[PDB]
């Protein structure tokens, strides 16, 4: 099984990339369930730029063909306690995302699940032994509410609802 | 997280007062809280940010410090315009404001309240309802507790009491209402409105036969 | 000068929705995050969420996740706050604040009052409070919403007058009283009339307070 992303317009197969990282936002407020929720970043290109793990691919919430960590998944932030500061997530092993060309780009469900687990594990190092939950974007302008990227002189918009819907103890 | 503040605090003109804000979470030494001043019917305003830093236009009288798990706001030259609500604020994890501390500047001597209790109106009685009206005026400082009594029995049901509001002469005023059933009012010998202020209560009483 | 101006007060039924706007001036709208904080009548401040004016991205408190939607219009430098499926405990003054950092909110908007109540607009019932120095008054009973105005003798009697702030009963209706202190000798001579006026329901009541023997 794979995770498919509704894209618009339809990205050509040669626009398939390797996810080398992503950027998140920790949800504010409090919960009596001892859980920490993370969503796609509600920040700007500024948040993305300060991550400094991108290559030559202009993308929003997922880093395409960027820098990979040499040991383990590394997470960074200007301030872990400030929920207005995004969290930069650099992967150790890239995950293939293949575009069929008919409007969908598919990602391996197993590899992405394992990836989220490595992210959640590292997140537990910073926020303690709590339940890590990934939820879809809180919203925003088309470029940022979707996983958007440039390829071959064209800008595509891919919904990432199915990428961020997991719970990890 | 949760920040704990004293509900209220008092001070005389010219003297220094300190409002405390204690956090119950994991307390780090590493400039925790901010402070906000809010006059009644007004928006909050930043007095102290990042523990002790003071923004432009804010008087030097307002200073910030911290000891262990407690952050403190200290106002040196206490003036009447300082009379407001003071909230402490922390951003750690998620923005949380303190309960708030109502600072009172005592620019007036101790004053006993004037209590006037009204019996149910004749016209209200024909409307098949009954309301007791206790009006409290001219007391200082602004803190009163109202107790109702049916004969010798206390009553809390059907009681609605307003918060003390400032009067014309910087005295305070309040009012308490006891909504009564028209069969309940005439069923008792008397009804009493007891108003405790500063340790002493003024008590007025009314009867169904004038 | 840096300034935030918010929209006018609103009254709402439970289950409905409300949209408040926050107009920014004196600075570049996209340069700072915009936060929303509400304050229940006689209570403290409660954080609701922030919005990124450049990306439209938001982050709501989990308490309101699914009920709040925060947007902006950079053309007119305005931030919007919409809260749906309102309930009685959503009654509060809603503030907008310029982030300017972590918890360094400055400045704040003037605030917008959103009253959520199942009560409908209803004029008050006025009852005279007979004298028994003497104290006489008028009882302004069961009205919605705020406010009401009270004068004595069409404004003639102005001294010794004290109109008290209203109370909110369990029924959801407001009640108010206004007592005036007058010379005990001028009870069987002067005529005392309270002039109650409730503009929300377009109601006017003139009631004469006579001493009961």
């Amino acid at each position: 099984d794979t995770i498919t992303l509704p894209c618009r317009p339809a990205p050509p197969p040669h626009c398939s990339s390797n996810i080398t990282g992503l950027i998140l936002t920790r949800q504010g407020g409090y919960s009596n369930a001892n859980t920490v929720i993370f969503r796609p970043s509600g920040g700007d290109w500024r948040d993305i730029a300060r991550c400094q793990i991108a290559g030559t691919v202009v993308s929003t919430q997922l880093f395409l063909n960027g820098s990979l960590a040499e040991e383990e998944v590394v997470i960074r932030s200007e301030d872990w306690r400030d929920n207005a500061k995004s969290i930069c997530v650099q992967l150790a092993t890239s995950v293939e995302i293949a575009c069929t060309g008919a409007g969908h780009c598919a990602i391996s469900r197993a590899k992405w699940a394992n990836t989220l687990k490595q992210i959640a594990s590292k997140l537990r190092e910073q926020y303690g032994a709590k339940t890590i939950i990934f939820k879809p974007s809180s919203g925003g302008d088309p470029e940022f509410v979707n996983h958007s990227f440039n390829c071959g002189g064209e800008f595509f918009y891919c919904a990432s609802t199915q990428l961020f819907a997991s719970t990890w103890f | 997280s949760a920040l704990t503040q004293p509900a209220s605090v008092s001070g005389s003109p010219g003297q220094s007062i300190t409002i405390s804000c204690t956090g119950t979470s994991s307390d780090v030494g590493s400039n925790l809280v901010s402070w906000y001043q809010q006059h009644p019917g007004k928006a909050p305003k930043l007095m102290i940010y990042e523990g002790s830093k003071r923004p432009s236009g804010v008087s030097n009288r307002f200073s910030g410090s911290k000891s262990g798990n407690t952050a403190s706001l200290t106002i040196s030259g206490l003036q009447a315009e300082d009379e407001a609500d003071y909230y402490c604020c922390s951003y750690a994890g998620s923005v949380v404001f303190g309960g708030g501390t109502k600072l009172t500047v005592l620019g007036q001597p101790k004053a006993a309240p004037s209590v006037t209790l009204f019996p149910p109106s004749s016209e209200e009685l024909q409307a098949n309802k009954a309301t007791l009206v206790c009006l409290i005026s001219d007391f200082y400082p602004g803190a009163v507790t109202v107790a109702w009594k049916a004969d010798s029995s206390p009553v809390k049901a059907g009681v609605e009491t307003t918060t003390p509001s400032k009067q014309s002469n910087n005295k305070y005023a309040a009012s308490s209402y006891l909504s009564l059933t028209p069969e309940q009012w005439k069923s008792h010998r008397s009804y009493s409105c007891q108003v405790t202020h500063e340790g002493s209560t003024v008590e007025k009483t009314v009867a169904p036969t004038e | 000068q840096v300034q935030l101006v918010q929209s006018g007060a609103e009254v709402k039924k439970p289950g409905a929705s409300v949209k408040v706007s926050c107009k920014a001036s004196g600075y570049t709208f996209t340069g700072y995050y915009m936060h929303w904080v509400r304050q229940a009548p006689g209570q403290g401040l409660e954080w609701m969420g922030w919005i990124n004016p450049n990306s439209g991205g938001t982050n709501y408190a989990q308490k309101f996740q699914g009920r709040v939607t925060m947007t902006r219009d950079t053309s007119i430098s305005t931030a919007y706050m919409e809260l749906s499926r309102l309930r009685s405990d959503d009654t509060a003054v809603y503030y907008c604040a310029r982030s300017l950092g972590r918890d360094w909110f400055d400045p704040w908007g003037q605030g917008t009052l959103v009253t959520v109540s199942s009560a409908s607009t209803k004029g008050p019932s006025v009852f005279p409070l007979a004298p028994s120095t003497a104290a006489l008054g008028c009882l302004v009973k069961d009205y919605f919403p705020e406010p009401v105005t009270v004068s004595w003798n069409s404004g003639a009697l102005t001294s010794g007058v004290h109109t008290f702030p209203a109370v909110l009963q369990s029924s959801g209706l407001y009640s108010l009283s206004s007592v005036v202190t007058v010379p005990s000798s001028s009870l069987g001579t002067q005529t005392y009339i309270c002039n109650v006026n409730h503009k929300p329901s377009n109601t006017k009541v003139d009631k004469k307070v006579e001493p009961k023997s």
